[PDB]
């Protein structure tokens, strides 16, 4: 698919054709539009002094 | 003048490509036309009609080539029988569905 | 000119394949194709019991090795089908026996 198509919120459906299941299941995959963007914050937690005892 | 009986056979539930058989029996006169449909669409190839035999009654059978994937995808197959200006349609589907 | 093992296929009616006055009845079709030589024996078995009536076998007709086809029809009852009865088509070819088992179970 194209990058612009995914950002446009188009509805895509994958249909499975399996011999065991008489009914082809429908799975819908789409990017949820209307969500805000936030800047992630990366924090690094060093190990505590109570963990560096058993070596 | 008796209306022909329409019967459509299906592959076994536990597995068998396969063939579809549509049988018209106890019909008169001998001339009769049998066709096949796929999801309401005309079929242009992949079907053959055997010569009419004598069972007075007559028997005519038809053979349609189908694939395992298409048949099990809940596709609609209809046998069309035309006799004395009357059209008979029989619809079949998966029993285990 | 050639020796090939026959292929056994069994056709069963659908859930809506029964009609007529009660009890309803249907038919079973066992067809062997692409077999050689021409002679072939077709028999019907119902839960291990041989069926000696209610069946009609069509004459063998011609469908490069020579090929032949055979069609057999057995009348069955709706009540027997609902009891999960298993129908077996017995095919004999050059002393070889091929059996196919079908049932309404999914």
């Amino acid at each position: 698919i194209c990058e612009d198509d995914w950002n446009s919120g188009e509805r895509f459906t994958c249909t499975v054709t399996h011999t065991d299941l008489p009914s082809p299941l429908k799975q819908t995959i789409s990017r949820p539009k209307g969500v805000a963007l936030h800047r992630p914050d990366v924090y690094l937690l060093p190990p505590a002094r109570e963990q560096l005892n058993l070596r | 003048e008796m209306n022909p009986n329409v019967n459509v056979f299906v592959p076994p539930r536990d597995g068998f490509k396969s063939k579809l058989i549509c049988e018209a029996t106890n019909f008169t006169p001998k001339p009769i036309t049998v066709s096949w449909l796929k999801d309401g669409k005309l079929v242009e190839s992949g079907f053959t009609t055997d010569p009419v035999t004598i069972e007075q009654t007559y028997k005519v059978i038809s053979t349609l080539t189908i694939s395992e994937i298409d048949w099990l995808n809940l596709n609609v197959y209809t046998c069309r029988v035309d006799h004395r200006g009357l059209t008979f349609l029989k619809n079949v589907s998966s029993t285990c569905a």
